[PDB]
C-alpha cells in the first residue's frame, strides 16, 4: 500500500542523488584539474581559459541539478499512488 | 611517399636522402619516424644510434654523437658533434673505449659500437 | 550432487605424471637444443 | 543427437578458417627461419673453403 | 540440466582419484614425451632444421633471455627445463579440447580439475623454496604480512587462474550445447576460435610467473 | 501486492538516472578536460575546436536524455501494471 | 505473485540501462578526449581522425544499444514467465 | 508499517551519504592532483594554483555538502511518511 | 515458488549485461582513445595500430560475449528452476 | 518490528564504509600517485610537495573520517526507532 | 524455504559476474592502451611489446575468470541449502 | 528462518568477489600500463621493471585474494547462524 | 528474529569489504603506476622512491585495514542485536 510506494521513493531518491553526486564531483574534479594545468603552464591564459571550463562545469552542474529536481518530485511528489 | 633525411654535423653535411623509416633514440626511449609525423624536437641520447632505412637498399646505421632531431612536414633534420657511419667504425679501439672513465668518450664508444651491431 | 571444488587423489597421479615429463625433457630436450645453438 | 552434429561442423569451419589465415603465415615464419640458417651454414661452407 | 564438473573415480590407496582427468593429462604427457622423442631423434645440427627442432629451440630460447634476464643461467640453470614443461605440458593440456567429442563428453582438459593445478602449484612452491634455502640456509621489513601472504598467495594465485581461466571454458562447451545445433555453430566456432589464445596466454603467464617467483626466492 | 510495482518503477526508475547522471557528469568533464586544455595549448583553436566537443558531448548527452526519457516512461506511465 | 515478477522487470531492466549509461557516456567522452586534443595539436586531422573515432564510438554505441534493447526486452517482453 | 519506511530511511539515506563521499573523495584527488603537480612543475607558481584549485574543490564539495544535507532530511526528517 | 526464482535471475541478467556494457564501453573507450592519439602521431601507423587495437577490443569483448550468454542461461535456461 | 530497522541500519553503515573507503583509497592513490612522480622529477622538491599534499589529504581523509563518524552514529544510536 | 535461497544465487552470482567484467574489460583498456601508444611511438617496437602485454592481460584476466568459476559453485553447486 | 541467513550470504560473500574483481582487475591495469610504456621506451629496463611492478601487484593481489578467503568463510562457513 | 539482523549483518560486511577492496586495490594501482614510471624515467631514483611510495600506499592500506576489522565488527560482533 502506501509504505512500499515510500520505502521505494526514498531509495529511488537516494539512487538519483548517489548517482548526481559521484557526477557532479568527478566532472568537477576532471574539468578543474584541466583548469589548473592550463593556469600553471601558461599563467596569462586565466583569463581564456575559464570560458571552456564554465562551459564543461555547465553541462555537469545541469546533469546534477536536473537529478536533485527530480528527487524531490520522487520524495515529495511520489508519481505513482 | 617516403621522407626526408638530412643529417648535418657541425662542420658538415653528414648524410641527406630519401628514406621509409628512422629509428633513433631520444632521452625520452626509442622512437621511430615515419613519412609523416607531427612536428617534434628532440634531443638524442649521449651514445645515440641512427638507423635509416631505404627502400632498395640495406638499413644505414649511424653512430652520432652530441645530437638533437626536428620532425617537420618536410622530413626529419638531426644535428650532431660527430657523426661515423657503420661502414668506418673500428671495433676494436670502439669496444676498448667503451669502459673509459670520461664520459664524453665512452658514450663516443657505445654509439660506435651500437652502430657496428654489437652491443 | 558433490561439491567440484574439493582436492583429490588425482592429485599425486597427475604428479607424477608431470615429474617424469620434467625428468624426460631434461635429460632429452634441453642439453641437446642448448648445446645445438 | 544432433550436439555432435554442431560441434563436428564447427571444428570443420574453424579448421578451414586455420588453413585460411594461421598456418600459411606461420609456415612462412617458420620456412624463413629456415632459410635463414641455411643461409648461414651455407656461407660458413664458402668461408671454410675460401 | 548443464552437470557441474562431476567425476567418474576409482580407488586405489584408500584415497579415491578420478578416473578421467587422468587419462587426459596421460594423452598429454605421452604426446610431449612422443615429440620430445622425435626430436631427440630427428636433431639436426648441420642441416635445414624441421619445424618442430625450431618449435623447441624458439620456446627454450625465450625461457632463456627471460631466465638469465631474471637470474643468470650459471646460477640456477635447472629453472630452464622445470619452466619449459610448465609451458608445453600445459599448452597442449589446453589445446586437446578443441577437438568435438561431446554428445556430456570426458574429453574435457586435465585443467578442469582443481587438483591438477593445485600438484603444479606446490611443485613449483617447494621447488622455488628450496631454491631459496639451497642458496643460503622482500623490500621492506615492515610489510612483512604481505610477505607472508606472499608465501601463501603465489601457490594460490598461480593455481586459481590456472583453474578459472580453464574452467570457464569447461562450461562454455556445454552452454553452446543448449541452442539448437542448426544454428549453435557460429558461437561454438568463435569460443573455439578463443579458447586457442587464451589457453597459449595462460601457460605463457604461467611459466613466466614461475620464472619470476623463483628469481625473487633466491635473492640474495 | 500491486503498489510493490510502484515501487519497482521508483527504484528502477532511479537507478536509469543515476547511471546517466554518471555519465553525462564525467563523459563531459573527461570531454571538456580537452577543451580547456585545447585552448590553453593554442587559444587561437578555441573556434574549431568546438566542433569535435559539441560530438563528443552531443553524443554523451544523449546518453543522458534518452535515460531521462525512460525514466519517466518508468514513473508516469510504468509498462508492466 | 505475479507482481514480484513484474518489479523484477522494471528494477533489473532500469539496471541495464544504468551499467548502459555509465557504458556509453564514458566511453563516448574518453575517445572523443582523444580527438579534441588530436585536433587541437592539428587542425588538418580533423579530416583523418575521423576514421579512428567513429570506428571506437561505433564499438561504444553498440554496447549501448544492445542493453537498450535489452531493457525493452526486459519491460515489454518479461521471458521468465 | 512504519519501520519498513524507517529502513528506506536509513538505507536510501545511506546511499546519499556514499555517492558523496565518493565523489568528494575522488574529486579532491583528482583537481589535487594537478596542484601537487603544478607544485612540482613550478614552485614559483604555488601562490597563484590556489586560486583555481580552490574554486573546483569549492564546487566539488558543494556536491558533498548538499547530500549531506539530504542525508539529514532522510534520517531526521523523513519526508514520506 | 517460481516468481521468487524467476525475479532473482532477471535481476541477476541486469546485472550481468550492467557489468558488461560497463566494462565493454570504458575498455572500447580507453582503446579507441590510444588509436586516435596513436594516428594522430604517425598517420602512417594506421595500418600497423590497428593490429594492437583489434587484440584489445578483441579481448575486452570476449569478457562482453561471455556476460551475453550466460545473461541467457540466466533468463531463458534459468539453472534452478 | 525492530529487527527490520536493525537491518536497515546495518546494510546502510556498510554503504556508508563503503562509499568512505572507495573514496579515500582512490583520492589517495591519484594525489599520492602526483607526489611520487614529483619527486622523481626533481629529488631535492620533496620538501615543498608536502605541502599540497598533505592538503588534499587532509580534504580526502576528510570525507572518509566524517562517514565513519556518520556510520557509527548509524550502528550503535540508531537516529530512527 | 528453497526458492529465496535459490534467488540470492542468482542475484549474488551475477554480482560475481558483474564485478569481473568491469574490471576485465576496463584493465585490459587501460593495458592495451600502453600498447597501441607504444606501436604508435616506434611501429617496429610491437615484436617485443607483445611480452608485458599478454602478461598483464594473464593478471588481469584472472581476476575475471576466477571470479567466472565461483560463479558457478554459486549458480550451480550453492555451498548452502 | 535459516535460509534468510543463507541468501545473506550467497549476496553479502558475493558481493566481495565483485568488489576485488573490480579492485584487482583494475589495479594489475594501471599499474601494467606503466610496465608496457617502461619497454616500450627503454627495453633495456625490462629487467629491472618486473622489481616494482610485482611489489604493486604483490600488493593488489593480495587484496583480492584476502576478500576471496572471506568470501569462502561467508559461504562455507558463515559464522552467524 | 534474529536471521533478518543476521542477513544485515552479512550484507553490510560484505559491502564494506567490497567498498575496501576496490578502494585499496585501485590505489597501490594508480601508486605503483606512478613508482614503476618514476623507475622507468629515472632508474637512480629507484631508492628515494620508496619514502613517498610507501606513504600514500600506507594511507591507502589503512583504508582498507580499518574495513577490513569494522567488517569483522560486523559478523562475529555484530554491534546491533
Ligand atoms: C528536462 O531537464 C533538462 C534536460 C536537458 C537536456 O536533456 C540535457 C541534460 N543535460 C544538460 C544534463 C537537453 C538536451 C537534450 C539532448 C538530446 C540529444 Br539526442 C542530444 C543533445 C541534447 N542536448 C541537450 O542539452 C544540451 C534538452 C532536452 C529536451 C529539451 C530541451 O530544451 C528545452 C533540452 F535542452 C537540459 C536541461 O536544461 C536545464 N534540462
Ligand atoms: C531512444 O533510442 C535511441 C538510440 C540511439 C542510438 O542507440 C545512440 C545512443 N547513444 C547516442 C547513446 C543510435 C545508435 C545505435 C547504434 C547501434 C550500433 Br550496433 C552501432 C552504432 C550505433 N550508433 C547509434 O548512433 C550513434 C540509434 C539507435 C536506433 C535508431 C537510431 O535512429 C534514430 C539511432 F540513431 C539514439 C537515439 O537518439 C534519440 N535514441
Ligand atoms: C546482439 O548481441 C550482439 C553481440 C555483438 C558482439 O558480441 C560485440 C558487442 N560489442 C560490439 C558491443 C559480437 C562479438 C563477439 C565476440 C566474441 C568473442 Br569470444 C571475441 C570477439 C567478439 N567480437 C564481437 O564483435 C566485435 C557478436 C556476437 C555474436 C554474434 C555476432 O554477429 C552478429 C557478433 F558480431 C554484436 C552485436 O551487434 C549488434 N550484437
Ligand atoms: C538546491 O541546493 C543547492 C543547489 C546548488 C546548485 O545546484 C549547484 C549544485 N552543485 C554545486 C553541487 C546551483 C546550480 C544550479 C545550476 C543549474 C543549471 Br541548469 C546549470 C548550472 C547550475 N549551477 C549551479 O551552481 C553553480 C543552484 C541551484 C539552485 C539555485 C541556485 O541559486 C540560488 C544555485 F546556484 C547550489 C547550492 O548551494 C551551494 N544548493
Ligand atoms: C560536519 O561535518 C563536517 C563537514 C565539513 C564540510 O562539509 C567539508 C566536507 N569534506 C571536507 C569532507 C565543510 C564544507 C562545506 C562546504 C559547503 C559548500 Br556549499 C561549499 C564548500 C564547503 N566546504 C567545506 O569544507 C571545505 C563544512 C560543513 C558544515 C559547515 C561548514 O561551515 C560553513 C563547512 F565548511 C567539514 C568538517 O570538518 C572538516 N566536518
Ligand atoms: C586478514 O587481515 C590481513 C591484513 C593484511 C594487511 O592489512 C595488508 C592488506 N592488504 C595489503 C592486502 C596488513 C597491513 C595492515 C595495515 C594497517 C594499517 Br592501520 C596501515 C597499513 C597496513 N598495511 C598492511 O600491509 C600493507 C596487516 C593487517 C593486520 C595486521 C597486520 O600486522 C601488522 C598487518 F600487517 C594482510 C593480510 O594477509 C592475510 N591479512
Ligand atoms: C579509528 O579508525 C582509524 C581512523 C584513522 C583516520 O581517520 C584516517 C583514516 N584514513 C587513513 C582512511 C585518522 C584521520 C582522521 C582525520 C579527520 C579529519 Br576531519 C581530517 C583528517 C584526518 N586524517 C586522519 O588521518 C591522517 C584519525 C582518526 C581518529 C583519530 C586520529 O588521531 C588524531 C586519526 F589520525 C586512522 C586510524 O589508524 C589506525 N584508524
Amino acid at each position: 500500500m502506501d509504505p512500499t510506494i515510500a520505502a521505494g521513493a526514498l531509495i529511488g531518491g537516494g539512487l538519483i542523488m548517489a548517482g548526481g553526486a559521484i557526477g557532479a564531483g568527478i566532472g568537477d574534479g576532471v574539468a578543474g584539474n584541466a583548469l589548473i594545468s592550463g593556469v600553471a603552464r601558461q599563467p596569462e591564459a586565466q583569463g581564456r581559459l575559464f570560458t571552456p571550463f564554465f562551459i564543461t562545469v555547465g553541462l555537469v552542474e545541469a546533469a546534477y541539478f536536473i537529478n536533485l529536481a527530480f528527487m524531490a518530485l520522487f520524495v515529495f511528489a511520489t508519481p505513482v499512488k | 611517399a617516403e621522407l626526408n633525411v638530412e643529417i648535418v654535423a657541425v662542420d658538415r653535411n653528414i648524410w641527406s636522402g630519401t628514406a621509409k623509416f628512422l629509428f633513433t633514440r631520444t632521452t625520452v626511449g626509442e622512437i621511430g619516424i615515419l613519412p609523416r609525423h607531427i612536428p617534434l624536437v628532440a634531443q638524442l641520447v649521449d651514445d645515440a644510434m641512427v638507423r635509416v632505412e631505404r627502400e632498395g637498399e640495406k638499413d644505414l646505421r649511424i653512430a652520432v654523437d652530441g645530437g638533437f632531431l626536428s620532425v617537420t612536414e618536410e622530413g626529419v633534420s638531426i644535428l650532431a658533434e660527430s657523426a661515423e657511419f657503420e661502414s668506418e667504425i673500428d671495433e676494436a679501439a670502439a669496444k676498448q673505449d667503451s669502459e673509459s672513465d670520461d664520459p664524453r668518450i665512452a658514450a663516443r664508444g657505445r654509439a660506435r659500437l651500437r652502430a657496428v651491431g654489437a652491443i | 550432487s558433490s561439491n567440484f571444488l574439493i582436492p583429490n587423489g588425482t592429485f599425486f597421479v597427475v604428479l607424477a605424471i608431470f615429474l617424469v615429463v620434467l625428468a624426460v625433457i631434461g635429460t632429452f630436450v634441453v642439453p641437446p637444443i642448448l648445446k645445438v645453438l | 543427437m544432433s550436439t555432435f552434429i554442431g560441434q563436428l561442423f564447427g571444428f570443420a569451419v574453424i579448421v578451414y578458417l586455420v588453413w585460411r589465415f594461421i598456418v600459411p603465415l606461420v609456415g612462412r615464419l617458420m620456412s624463413a627461419r629456415q632459410d635463414t640458417v641455411r643461409q648461414q651454414l651455407a656461407d660458413a661452407a664458402a668461408a671454410a673453403d675460401r | 540440466q548443464i552437470e557441474v564438473g562431476e567425476h567418474h573415480t576409482a580407488t586405489w590407496l584408500g584415497m579415491t582419484v578420478n578416473t578421467d582427468t587422468v587419462l587426459s593429462t596421460a594423452i598429454a604427457g605421452l604426446i610431449v614425451i612422443a615429440l620430445a622423442f622425435y626430436l631427440r631423434a630427428k636433431v639436426t645440427s648441420t642441416d635445414v632444421p624441421g619445424g618442430v627442432q625450431l618449435f623447441f629451440e624458439a620456446i627454450t630460447i625465450q625461457m632463456r633471455n627471460q631466465v638469465e634476464s631474471a637470474i643468470g643461467m650459471r646460477i640456477a640453470p635447472f629453472v630452464l627445463p622445470l619452466a619449459v614443461t610448465i609451458f608445453v605440458f600445459i599448452l597442449i593440456s589446453n589445446w586437446l579440447a578443441v577437438l568435438p567429442v561431446q554428445y556430456t563428453e570426458l574429453l574435457k582438459s586435465a585443467a578442469a580439475d582443481i587438483n591438477y593445478v593445485l600438484a603444479l602449484a606446490l611443485f613449483v612452491f617447494v621447488c622455488y623454496h628450496t631454491a631459496g634455502i639451497w642458496r643460503r640456509g622482500g623490500h621492506v621489513t615492515l610489510l612483512a604480512p604481505i610477505n607472508l601472504v606472499e608465501e601463501v598467495a603465489k601457490p594460490i594465485s598461480l593455481s586459481l587462474r590456472l583453474f578459472g581461466n580453464i574452467f570457464a571454458g569447461g562450461i562454455l562447451v556445454a552452454l553452446i550445447a543448449l541452442f539448437p545445433p542448426y544454428i549453435m555453430w557460429a558461437p561454438n566456432a568463435i569460443w573455439k576460435a578463443f579458447d586457442l589464445f587464451v589457453g597459449a596466454i595462460q601457460a605463457f603467464i604461467f611459466a613466466l610467473l614461475t620464472i619470476l617467483y623463483f628469481s625473487q626466492a633466491m635473492e640474495l
